[PDB]
């Protein structure tokens, strides 16, 4: 029922997982259960044209554990890459994610999240946020500790998705 | 529906695979869910890690039906040929290199499956440019022409290896650092420049000759590719530029690449082409205004396009923006081409008003960099020589009258889509509170900043302008003709954006004037909504102009004074604004709260503290704590040290009552700790204390003090209390309302001695007298605390004593090491995921102690060294970025202590330096921490570079009086083979040599080490040829000589 | 060091507070010429003072009426 | 509306729209002529009184040259209405004195918001200063007239 098939790609021990997971349960994850593969999590939001479903693919950041790696990536309906403003590497692969996912779909909706803005010493410095602009990107700042812009990346997806630029989420 | 031995049946290869079961067991991958899925999942991945897998992948392609089948074998086939290429046999190598390459002519020759297997085809593609990295050019140089044959030959066949070539080009440049050696690296590039000419024919034949659109567009991907790195001969000694405006860039189907095409172009910053960037940009507006015409609505058009027209309009807004900033100084000196400059201003001006962050960025950048320059000119004259009534235009260096038909629009376009100065959220914490966050550094905080700026240096180019255009803007709000509250808010930003950029007497007038105004709006408005935004934005406003606040004593006392009559509002929002008002106004003004102002002959803060209880009486803890805040600093702003203890004691008066009274009642009974009201007020006391600190500082010591031994008493009243609970129901019960603000209260009370430790300045007082009570409440019940009752902040907290104690602490380290040390480690030593705060803080101690107090490692017993060598060595080993870097650093600062401590270093190094060795290699060898990889050289070159230096004097054998250097070498290459027996000595053996080579050339250690871990990623075999090891070897030699070069300079 | 000069200006502007509007349009006529005279001396000072030591910058300003000139010729319509 | 666009309603409106709107014209015009002392002193109305000059702002873009000449008479009657007690005081609006300059009578106060929209109304849509005719003669010469006098 109006679901989507959403790939969560970017850095291991970056918040995918924790991101995945406060959307789902709603409590804050504070230990780094390194993903193996992919884990697949229905989310759903109610928006002022009825319910969504997000099938949130949230992948292995970790080489060793990428086992299918770019496979999960087929049939995929949007992306999320995401990456750690404190960590300059985990921006630095951004690039690499990108490539590897437009790879397996050329036209796809995109968002590039900075996940754990609310950290003081943030490191990537949103001037040097650029890659989105010439790859056409969305981007959005997020932090899954202080919830900021917590629906911002799916809100804008689901915008996409169906097409419905004043497409509202709802509460209920 | 499959059972997990069923699929592992298939791991039986002396026996015929199902298809048909492979089709199941992916279906279900991509269909099913929970354990099906996770089982498929794993079966899948155990399989492609199998070694002889590849070898059913041929049977697999000619029978597999499901494309996604395909794509796993593709995959395994991947893995196999980034392996072990140089270890398979030829002849099978050559045999599926002749497969691989028919399939995909025969994919091509069906344009149906071309639309349907695009991924399929993709993903051969790159299985295809990794075996020609493997191979080409040494062994098959006549693939490029022989394809641009095949291209020749079918116009299918030459959009699909135009894709190959693009992701060749994309593997070669764009993707090869982290997968490639340097040195196979560079040959490929060279190879490819070499070989680029034919590509490049071929591409300018399909330009001008091919009609087959998706081809045309394929040609174009493959094209842009290529700009990142082509000569510049190839670009613009060409009809391209030409052929791409008049061709292609009025297509909408090919609009979009081609301006991303140009914007690349417009990157290059090189004067030998100017001529052509000048053609460029005359063609392309001339272009660009067939397509879209100057009068249309940008913003209406992005609001109301499609996906391709707003991506079009992003790539324009790029497009200009790089090739005006690179190009303003050419398109200047052409008074002919005038007219055009001013249209692309003029786009942007309508780009500017699309609803979207990322373009509105875009102009943002360009409009800065040109105020930028307008303001490095400028000042010379407007700054550095007075001005008078339109004097300004008489001084106008040249440069400026070029853009100042565009300056007020520039000036509008700010003050009309200026952004929110500071976003702040309702956080709820751990312990349940929903708390005001300001966020910091976020991306909008950002956008503010810059435009800012941008609108204070068009200000100091002409102020009287801006001034008349929020005036103007400001009166539009009061006829009531663009009245909304968005646009109200945005102009009073703006306003408070630019304080500090007018001359004092114009500032002074024009605040005169907008608060008038504002005040004769808000008599007008009806309507207690409308009325409570104008104060809010009154209040922002004067808040963001302290300079004018200072000169006047009389309206800041009005101000808040009007400020507490808000302060009783219930209204949504008033308080917190007036709140906020209030704290930005004592940080700017404390000097003028204290001084004695004239007309009176106390000090404001006198009242203030006399009439606390009137003003709080309708506020909030949280608003509460905010005022207290402000008065702190006004409190630090006094000098009189008396004076300031007395005005601190009738500061904390109410929290102080309360606190004694609660402090009674305990001394009474215990059991009144387990009132939830009470452990409220406490947190509410705490916070208001915290805060006081803060704000105050060192002096609050006083405050501290009164109350500082009863607190810690309380702590411990208070850790006990919940352990046993804890003990009664484990860690449920830290979900109950009580348990949670007991450890609120416990963390204000942590955080309130890091806050007054921080900016203290009487170590030797501090350390006599503060300290000693925390060993015993504390740490005693630390380790006496069980592990989930124990509180992850006190380690950071005691941190931040040391880090401001140093050596004043030295002699209570080991003490408290003895408390805590091995309970911490026992906690964390099992693993490398649970209790993460402990874990982070535990090390954040360490690193504070070896950075300062290094003499307590010098007294401690070797047992209690070793044990924190082994817990370092298990920290840079954590997956936990931020515990690997703290490791690291903790590393090397012990290094450069030893070294700083010559008596121990010799036995250390002898105790503990191949185990590190051992340890840092097991990591650096590791991918997972790749992040670290910038610390991990720098201290070996380091330690390397002491094995060079002779600075370890005792041999490391002392069995055996070898040269360091050359019993390194060999212990190196021993273990490198254990750990990695595949490999080839000589590999090892240049490694290790460009490791002692490298040591003080830290980028390029860094790539070195980069080369070795792409170097165990393959198995290499006997053939050297693609491992360049002469070419590496010369480099290592060159770089040796330079480092040699150095020391001998040195 | 010029923030004077130009407090000092913004005060001979300030130091004139016109004349009073008051009589018969030709005895107001003869108030405006006053004022316009006092005008005259204002600008005069403002501009000796800019001589002083900022004239290097506002110079020109009388002489815009041989440059405004030179721009006036060279109209030249040598094309479309 | 006060946000419609009076003009583009008129283009596109039919008569009884294009009759409503010089007859809204026309009641504003007079009212505010025979009563804006009245109105003015009373500041509850204030901000009614600023919806109406926004109106026959709206209003004087009609492509009409009737509604605009009722609404220039309008504003014409505020200017007159608004008597230069001291000029003087305007010139000192720039960097001249000040307390003369805030000496401003009151309505002229109450009218600033405005003032500079009826100038940039007036600029936007000033008409032609002189109109010149080609004039066949009995005699067939063709010849220039200025007219004098006319609507125009």
């Amino acid at each position: 029922q109006v679901q989507f098939k959403l790939v969560l790609v970017g850095d291991g021990g970056t918040g995918k997982t924790t991101f995945v997971k406060r959307h789902l349960t709603g409590e804050f994850e504070k230990k780094y259960v390194a993903t193996l593969g992919v884990e697949v999590h229905p989310l759903v939001f109610h928006t002022n044209r009825g319910p969504i479903k997000f099938n949130v693919w949230d992948t292995a950041g970790l080489e060793k554990f990428g086992g299918l790696r770019d496979g999960y990536y087929i049939q995929a309906q949007c992306a999320i890459i995401m990456f750690d403003v404190t960590s300059r590497v985990t921006y630095k692969n951004v690039p690499n994610w990108h490539r590897d996912l437009v790879r397996v779909c050329e036209n796809i909706p995109i968002v590039l999240c900075g996940n754990k803005v609310d950290i003081k010493d943030r490191k990537v410095k949103a001037k040097s946020i650029v890659f989105h602009r010439k790859k056409n990107l969305q981007y959005y700042d997020i932090s899954a500790k202080s919830n900021y812009n917590f629906e911002k990346p799916f809100l804008w997806l689901a915008r996409k998705l169906i097409g419905d630029p004043n497409l509202e989420f709802v509460a209920m | 529906m499959l059972a997990d031995h069923a699929a592992r049946q298939l791991l039986d290869f002396s026996q015929k695979l199902d298809i048909n079961l492979l089709d199941n067991v992916v279906n279900c991958l991509y269909h099913g869910e929970g354990a099906q899925q996770r089982m498929a999942q794993e079966v899948l991945t155990h399989l492609k890690e199998h070694p002889d897998a590849w070898t059913r992948v041929d049977t697999i392609l000619e029978f597999s039906q499901n494309m996604n089948t395909k794509y796993y074998g593709l995959q395994i086939l991947e893995n196999v040929i980034k392996t072990r290429w140089k270890i398979l046999p030829r002849n099978q190598c050559e045999g599926i290199k002749k497969y691989v390459v028919g399939l995909i002519i025969k994919t091509s020759s069906d344009p149906t499956c071309v639309e349907k297997e695009k991924v399929y085809i993709g993903k051969l593609n790159m299985i295809l440019v990794q075996i020609l990295k493997q191979e080409w050019p040494k062994h098959w140089p006549t693939f490029i022409s022989d394809i641009v044959g095949a291209s020749r030959t079918s116009e299918s066949l030459c959009q699909n290896n135009m894709v190959i070539l693009k992701l060749l080009s994309e593997e070669v440049f764009d993707f090869s650092s982290g997968q490639i050696t340097q040195v196979k690296s560079k040959h490929l590039k060279d190879s490819m420049c070499n070989e680029f000419s034919q590509i490049f024919q071929l591409c300018q034949f399909v330009m001008e000759n091919s009609q087959n659109a998706p081809l045309v567009h394929a040609t174009l991907e493959t094209l842009l590719r290529f700009l990142n790195w082509i000569p510049l001969g190839y670009i613009f000694e060409t009809k391209l530029i030409s052929t791409l405006i008049y061709k292609f860039l009025n297509v909408p189907m090919f609009r979009n690449v081609s301006l991303k095409c140009l914007t690349e172009i417009a990157g290059v910053s090189v004067s030998q082409y100017e001529e052509q960037f000048v053609t460029l940009f005359t063609l392309t507006m001339m272009q660009l205004k067939q397509m879209l015409p100057l009068n249309t609505n940008i913003r209406l058009a992005y609001s109301n396009g499609k996906d391709d027209e707003q991506n079009f309009i992003q790539n324009l807004s790029l497009f200009l923006c790089t090739f005006l900033k690179e190009h303003d100084q050419l398109i200047e000196k052409r008074l002919n081409l005038r007219e055009t400059l001013m249209e692309a201003l003029h786009y942007m001006l309508l780009v500017s008003e699309v609803e979207e962050t990322e373009i509105f960025k875009i102009c943002l950048e360009y409009w800065n960099h040109l105020a930028a320059e307008l303001y490095r000119e400028s000042p010379f004259s407007t700054s550095a020589s007075p001005l008078l009534s339109g004097s300004q235009h008489f001084d106008v260096p040249p440069r400026r009258q070029l853009y100042l038909p565009m300056l007020f629009k520039v000036r509008l376009l700010m003050v009309s889509r200026m952004a929110k100065p500071e976003e702040v959220l309702v956080v709820e914490n751990d312990q349940g509170e929903v708390v005001r966050e300001f966020m910091k550094d976020t991306d909008s905080i950002n956008l503010y900043k810059n435009m800012r700026e941008t609108l204070v240096y068009l200000t100091h180019l002409d102020y009287v302008d801006t001034e008349r255009i929020m005036t103007e803007k400001l009166h539009n709000q009061v006829n009531g003709t663009e009245w909304s509250w968005k646009n109200l808010n945005t102009l009073c930003w703006a306003i408070g954006s630019i304080s500090g950029a007018m001359h004092e007497e114009d500032e002074k007038r024009f605040l005169v004037t907008v608060i008038k105004d504002l005040l004769g709006l808000c008599e007008q408005k009806r309507g207690k909504d409308n009325k409570a935004i104008i104060a809010s934005n009154i209040m922002y406003i004067v808040g963001q102009y302290p300079r004018f606040l200072r000169a006047h004593w009389k309206f800041l006392k009005t101000v808040v004074n009007k400020l507490f009559e808000f302060m009783h509002e219930t209204h949504d929002g008033v308080q917190d604004m007036a709140c906020d008002t209030f704290i930005k106004i004592a940080q700017k003004c404390r000097r003028h709260f204290v001084q004695v102002q004239v007309g009176e002959v106390m000090p404001f803060i006198d009242e203030i503290l006399n009439n606390i209880n009137t003003i709080i009486c309708d506020l909030q803890p949280q608003q509460v704590h905010t005022f207290y805040e402000a008065v702190g600093y006004m409190i630090g702003a006094q000098t009189d040290q008396t004076v300031q203890e007395h005005l601190i004691e009738k500061y904390m008066l109410l929290p102080n009552q309360v606190w004694d009274s609660i402090i009674q009642q305990a001394t009474k009974n215990v059991d009144i700790l387990k009132d939830p009201e009470t452990v409220k007020q406490l947190g509410s006391i705490l916070k208001t204390n915290v805060r006081a600190c803060k704000a105050v500082g060192h002096p609050f010591v006083i405050q501290l003090g009164r109350i500082y031994l009863d607190m810690l008493n309380v702590y411990k009243c208070l850790s006990e209390n919940i352990s046993a609970a804890i003990q009664a129901n484990g860690e449920m019960v830290t979900k109950q309302p009580l348990i949670r603000s007991m450890r609120t209260v416990k963390r204000e009370t942590l955080k309130l001695i890091s806050g007054w430790v921080s900016r203290s300045n009487d170590p030797q007082m501090v350390a006599e007298n503060f300290v000693p009570p925390l060993l015993d409440a504390v740490l005693i019940d630390y380790q006496r605390n069980v592990p989930a009752a124990r509180e992850p902040e006190v380690l950071s907290t005691m941190a931040i004593i040391v880090n401001k104690l140093g050596g004043h602490i030295t002699a209570e380290i080991p003490q408290i090491f003895d408390a805590v040390f091995e309970c911490t480690l026992n906690m964390i030593n099992k693993d490398f995921e649970e209790y993460p705060e402990h874990r982070t803080n535990f090390f954040l101690l360490l690193q504070a102690v070896n950075s300062h107090c290094f003499p307590a490692f010098l007294a401690i017993p070797p047992t209690q060294f070793k044990l924190v060598l082994d817990s370092i060595i298990w920290a840079f080993k954590h997956t936990m970025r931020n515990v690997a870097d703290t490791g690291l650093q903790i590393l090397f600062t012990l290094l450069q202590n030893v070294a700083q401590e010559e008596a121990a270093a010799q036995s250390f190094y002898q105790t503990y330096f191949c185990d590190i060795l051992q340890h840092i290699f097991s990591v650096v060898t590791d991918t997972s921490h790749t992040a670290g990889l910038t610390m991990h050289a720098s201290i070996l070159a380091y330690m390397f570079n002491l094995v060079e230096e002779g600075k370890i004097s005792t041999s490391l054998n002392p069995g055996n009086p070898v040269n360091n250097q050359i019993f390194l070498q060999e212990y190196v290459a021993n273990l490198l083979k254990s750990a990695f027996p595949h490999l080839q000595d000589a590999q090892v053996k240049l490694f290790v040599t460009g490791l002692f080579s490298l040591n003080q050339d830290i980028p390029a250690f860094k790539e070195h080490l980069r080369d070795f871990l792409v170097q165990i990623k393959e198995f290499a075999g006997e053939d050297t040829s693609d491992l360049f090891l002469e070419e590496r070897e010369i480099a290592l030699r060159q770089a040796d000589e330079e480092k040699h070069k150095r020391q001998m300079s040195v | 060091d010029l923030l004077k000069a130009v407090r000092l200006i913004k005060f001979l502007y300030q130091s004139n507070p016109p004349p009073n509007p008051e009589g018969t349009r030709q005895a107001r006529r003869n108030r405006r010429r006053r004022w316009r005279e006092r005008q005259r001396q204002i600008h005069s000072i403002s501009e000796r003072i800019l001589s002083t030591y900022l004239g290097r910058s506002a110079e020109p300003v009388p002489l815009q009426t041989v440059d405004e000139m030179t721009k006036k010729f060279g109209t030249l319509t040598i094309d479309c």
